[PDB]
């Protein structure tokens, strides 16, 4: 939850899209 | 009565930790806004006393009590943040910067000086356990 | 055991009719030597556990007294041995 | 020892006394206004021995 | 042995705090692979784990003895990079910081112990 | 986990460091039209508050939300 | 008490 | 008796020591603490006194313990020391009189001076030992 | 009776 | 009395007023 | 070598005084006034042998400001 | 005691004819202690030596 915590879960990936997809 | 200085040096250490912890709180939350409860963060200080019980001559030192620093609240003007006042008068802690550096830096050397007392009087009791051989 | 029972019975009726020592004292100086190094060490561990609330400060201080109290035990060892030695090398 | 809170306090009304410079400036278009002046007063510390 | 039972517990705080320093170094240099997740271990829980095995049996002399041979949690992310990299500077730099410290603590104190079993038999 | 002072210290340097993100993203975003959907860019806001974890005594800077 | 010191494990358990 | 007498002065030195360096350790820890006066003993008029007169305590007064099982306390306890206030080198706006220089020069010189008793202390008692031993 | 260390009562305070 | 010397009295407590 | 404890310790004073008046002169290098209302006046140490018991070579005593 | 303040009043008659504890108190009473006892030993050895000598003796 706060960041910085420690979870046993990756986090999703970072994407950034440039259009409304 | 070399054994009190433990009882002394290590009060002092303490209170001398407590001190920087709390000096360095205020400076971390100068740039604060709000508070767990929606207050103004107020810039605390400790209060140091002689930690002497009723007819003991001299003791180290002890923490009374936490208390909030007498400053005028910093007044901003800023009607547009979600926190405001009537007139836009957001409210931002009273910490002076360099006072609570000063604070930090003579908090180090009041707690190394008690670690050198502390570190002689070992080396001290040791050598009084070996008195005679 | 039930005889030993009647051991303490008969010790209470001896009370009633009539109505600590140098080892006891070096097992007591043992007893609190130890039982401090053993409140220092559970201390350490629990700083090295992560719990909140114990100080470093405390830790290391509490060290110090330890080790302090371990170095006399020894010393009060080393001269009670003399003495002995001395005690039992004399011609009768 | 005590010359370091001498000298943190010369430099905090030193920052006191930038607030108020500022304060004058930011006010160069405000109608009808009267600039504050500032001065930095010296308090000696009364004791012994010297 | 009773003597390891007595050094167990700060033999295994030292051992884990060398595997967290390693964990977190690697956290710093792969600061910069887009996709690395940033990994760590809860320092606590390990330690119960490895505090609280069967060498294989050996009938003659030719017989060969037995041949011996931590779980990585995620760092909450708290800055979307657009590489997907999750490792923070200044969290991990704290956290090797204090990592350091506690090393050292933890040789103070294994020092210490040993020292004082050796002034218990020195004579 | 971490000793006191490293926490609240370190909270603070996060806590500047998110600042400073949303200002530079705010600075990098002056003259956007549109976004990705079709609706202006919002100037972003960081709000700290005190993480005061005992009651009323010290704590550091943490971040609600932007 | 009331205040840690700045030497002991975070307050936040 | 003779034994006693004659390793008495050396001794009530090392006690009186023992007392001044925690008086010294006192002023240490509470040199940042505003409205703290140094406190300071006259160690050769002191060391007279506790020589002449034995030592003397203004308390030091315990609840008895007659029975195993009555719980051990004791109220507050000091020496029968004479604590004299120092003279202030500079002022101070807190209002303590605690110079750093002078506490750390009076620490040290009382450091060596009780090394010196102990090494005075341990002297005589081999001199002595070394007679005896046979 | 003591009071607060450093910055605090060594600046010039307030007349009353 | 000279700096560093003992006194049975206390020192006064010293102020330093901003305006007298 | 107690003696040399003293002159050390008496010097250390005395530096410790000039430091002292040094920065309370920094502090001071703009102000306009004092609590009556005169000018603030630079003050200055002035350092003599401390050998009143030593023939001609002793400690540093702060003989005024 | 009754008997102690008869033996005040004795020694007067005789003047009228006449005319915590800490480690450096510790360490210091222990070693007085064993000095005191290597003393008596060292003493009475001599004169058990001085007594079996005598009755070695030939007549």
């Amino acid at each position: 939850g706060v960041p910085g915590a420690l979870s046993n879960q990756p986090a999703p990936p970072n994407e950034a899209p440039i259009a409304t997809p | 009565a070399l054994l009190n200085i433990f009882d002394i040096a290590g009060s002092a250490l303490a209170a001398q930790s407590k001190r920087l912890n709390v000096a360095a709180s205020n400076l971390a939350n100068a740039d604060s806004v709000t508070g767990p409860d929606g207050q103004p963060y107020r810039a605390k200080q400790v209060v140091f006393q002689v930690d002497a019980a009723p007819g003991q001559a001299t003791g180290g030192v002890k923490v009374a009590s936490v208390i909030e620093s007498q400053a005028p609240e910093k007044l901003v003007y800023e009607p547009g943040n979600p926190l405001a006042d009537a007139n836009g008068y957001v409210k931002m802690p009273n910490v002076d910067v360099v006072g609570e550096m000063v604070n930090t830096m003579s908090a180090s050397r009041s707690y190394q000086a008690n670690i050198e007392v502390l570190n002689t009087v070992k080396s001290m009791m040791l050598k009084t356990l070996t008195l005679g051989q | 055991a039930i005889q030993g029972i009647e051991g303490v019975i008969s010790q209470l009726q001896a009370t009633a009719m009539a109505a600590v020592s140098f080892a006891g004292q070096l097992h007591a100086a043992l007893d609190r030597i130890s039982d401090r190094q053993a409140a220092a060490r559970v201390q350490a561990e629990k700083f090295t556990l992560g719990e909140p609330g114990i100080a470093l400060n405390d830790v290391m201080a509490d060290m110090q007294k330890a080790s302090v109290s371990m170095q006399m035990g020894i010393q009060v060892r080393n001269k009670l041995v003399a003495a002995y030695q001395e005690v039992m090398s004399m011609q009768v | 020892d005590h010359a370091i809170y001498t000298a943190m306090g010369a430099a905090s009304q030193t920052l006191n006394q930038q607030a108020v410079t500022a304060s004058n400036l930011a006010n160069a278009s405000t109608p009808g206004f009267r600039a504050q002046l500032n001065a930095l007063r010296a308090v000696p510390v009364d004791g012994l021995s010297l | 042995d009773r003597l390891d039972a007595a050094l167990r517990f700060q033999q295994e705080a030292l051992n884990l705090r060398a595997q967290r320093q390693e964990i977190l170094a690697a956290n710093i240099a792969n600061a910069d692979t887009p996709g690395y997740q940033a990994r760590d271990i809860d320092f606590a829980s390990e330690l119960k784990k490895v505090m609280v095995g069967v060498a294989l049996t050996l009938t003659s002399s030719h017989h060969i003895p037995a041949q011996a041979v931590v779980d990585l949690l995620y760092r909450v992310p708290d800055q979307p990079s657009l590489d997907g990299n999750t490792v923070d500077m200044d969290r991990e730099r704290t956290q090797f910081a204090d990592n350091s410290l506690k090393y050292q603590m933890g040789l103070t104190v294994l020092g210490s112990q040993l020292k004082g079993m050796m002034n218990v038999l020195q004579g």
